């Protein structure tokens, strides 16, 4: 819970990556310090304009693997692409994003490893495979980023779409704030000796966006520039 | 505070 | 910010390469002693009459890897091939360049690694490998290579076409000052213990152009030679 | 100070 | 610059490349004692009857490698055939010799590794493959023989073409002095910590034909000798 | 230096 506030913030691939990615100690996650951008997002009935930005980045559980004798071997795994599958069962209303929102990633200094098309669309699993030598027990953590978004008049039809959203009056209107989350094409492969307890979908939405994050006032541990609206360069 | 484009259809 | 005073002038492949490309004492960057060239870039609608030279070379971070055994592998990770991902989003205007600049290099004995065509053109990733041996933790870079540019006549139709820009009134015309970036097919992999903060497209930009670069005198840490308009072995 | 041979259209 | 009078003069393949192709103490270049020929070549708009002689020998700088790792592994550069990508850029008007021309290569002792045809052609790059075995930076050098031409007469209509020339009245007629440069199938790999710093095309025509050569007392570090004109087995 | 060469 309080935890959260522990956690550091991290800018670009090379600190966040260089931060979780460690097999010696790994890390649970940390706040990500992102640019904010401006485009539809397909949420229920229709689009919606809108703000995206990156804000936070953790290790989720892949698999165990137990080798018991001092045998070098080929390890067969899955990992998946795309939105995450606790994302996807998380969400009730059709959802869909255009690979465009992608700028979001090139600004933040951040790169999924995968094909834009393939990094905002639906989950899809694939086999990775790493030479392991034993005797011992091994946790692989897969990298997962989470976005915090502002669906802008989204709140009346859509509020409850998410099992954790936020809404926000505003004047005429009514803003939906939730958080979604993708799969980064890195793993991080860990001996269970040293092995961190990781965080789910359901921790990270009660601390990131209910606890840390305040609508109204547009502030907490990040917040949206929604100077994006008539940035070019910031707009899809 | 937030700028917008979107309305309900 | 002002580390970019700190940073060495370097000429030529030998001198960069051997200055960048070092795993036990990586380096940032560097700046870019090159001749000037005069040719045709079209920006927005038309082809303006550009000056060209290199000025800058630094370190894009790549992907951090994780072997966390003894074990002897086989590392695919991709590179990519023209224009940078982070210049290509940098831009809104049309964009194009003929290969023929490439004599820019050439003449500033400078070789990409890549074909003419390949070296200027769109954004591409390929597959690249190299036989690695853990346990440990490492971090791949890939060379990028920095050019000031002078579209002539270009700032009126497209100053708000980039992100980073300067104009500068000449008489009834106004000329455009901005910066590009390419890539080279060079790459290191330095243990994370050695590997150094990399420099990004934005920090780039604000200190080569914003910061140590002004229109209306041709100077501050580098000054363009306008004598490449009469010279025909520098025109393409 | 710099020649030039570019008429903006 | 005054290093050029430094350089020693050597006389065919055993003693050029044994005294450039050194791994432990590389060498930037030496001069070279060889025959002088007369036939065509082709400049502008027609062929000129041309004085060849081999005259220097150097290093050209290819490319750096990284093995950070007590690894095997097989490395994969690009080598050139033909001129040089250097002398290619550094001519304006139309060039082209015939492959007969090589008869002055037999003469001087060299045989460059490529076919006839292939030697006197056009810049043509080409992979070539060597196992190396890491931790590391390497630099890889592939040799350049450098020729001095007097193409009789073209100097009225091509003294313009060439970056570095210089033109000579004989009578009513206009000599051109230049230099040519071709590769040969001749490549050495230094560990860096031993790497010399290569010279490049405009040093060595600066320094072996505008420091070093006379045309109008046909005296310098080197001289033509005319009875090529008049020697069957020096015509081609 | 003898020559056969002329410009045409
Ligand atoms: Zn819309
Ligand atoms: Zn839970
Ligand atoms: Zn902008
Ligand atoms: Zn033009
Ligand atoms: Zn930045
Ligand atoms: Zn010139
Ligand atoms: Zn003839
Ligand atoms: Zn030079
Ligand atoms: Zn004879």
């Amino acid at each position: 819970s309080g935890r959260f506030d522990q956690y550091p913030t991290k800018k670009g691939d090379f600190a966040i990556d260089g931060y979780l990615l460690d097999y010696s100690s790994p890390k649970q996650g940390c706040w990500v310090d992102g640019i904010t951008v401006y485009g539809d997002i397909y949420i229920g009935k229709q689009n919606w304009g809108t703000y995206t930005r990156p804000v936070f980045a953790y290790l989720q559980y892949v698999e165990t693997i137990s080798i018991p004798q001092n045998v070098t071997t080929t390890l067969s795994y899955q990992l998946t692409k795309g939105h995450t599958r606790s994302f996807e069962t998380s969400v009730n209303a059709k959802y869909s994003v255009g690979a465009n929102i992608d700028i979001v990633n090139v600004g933040s200094e951040i790169s999924t490893g995968f094909t834009r098309s393939e990094s905002w669309s639906t989950t899809q699993s694939f086999t990775d495979t790493t030479e392991m030598k034993g005797p011992g027990t091994f946790v692989i953590y897969q990298v997962v980023l989470v976005y915090a978004h502002n669906a802008t008049s989204a709140g009346r039809q859509n509020a409850n779409a998410f099992a954790y959203s936020k809404t926000q009056a505003v004047g005429s209107r009514v803003d939906l704030y939730y958080l979604s989350a993708i799969t980064q094409r890195k793993r991080v492969i860990v001996p269970s000796s040293n092995a961190v307890t990781p965080l789910d979908w359901d921790t990270v939405q009660r601390n990131v966006l209910m606890e840390n994050y305040n609508p109204g006032s547009n502030s907490g541990h990040f917040s949206f520039d929604w100077s994006a609206y008539n940035d070019p360069h910031r707009r899809y | 505070q937030p700028q917008s484009h979107s309305i309900e259809l």
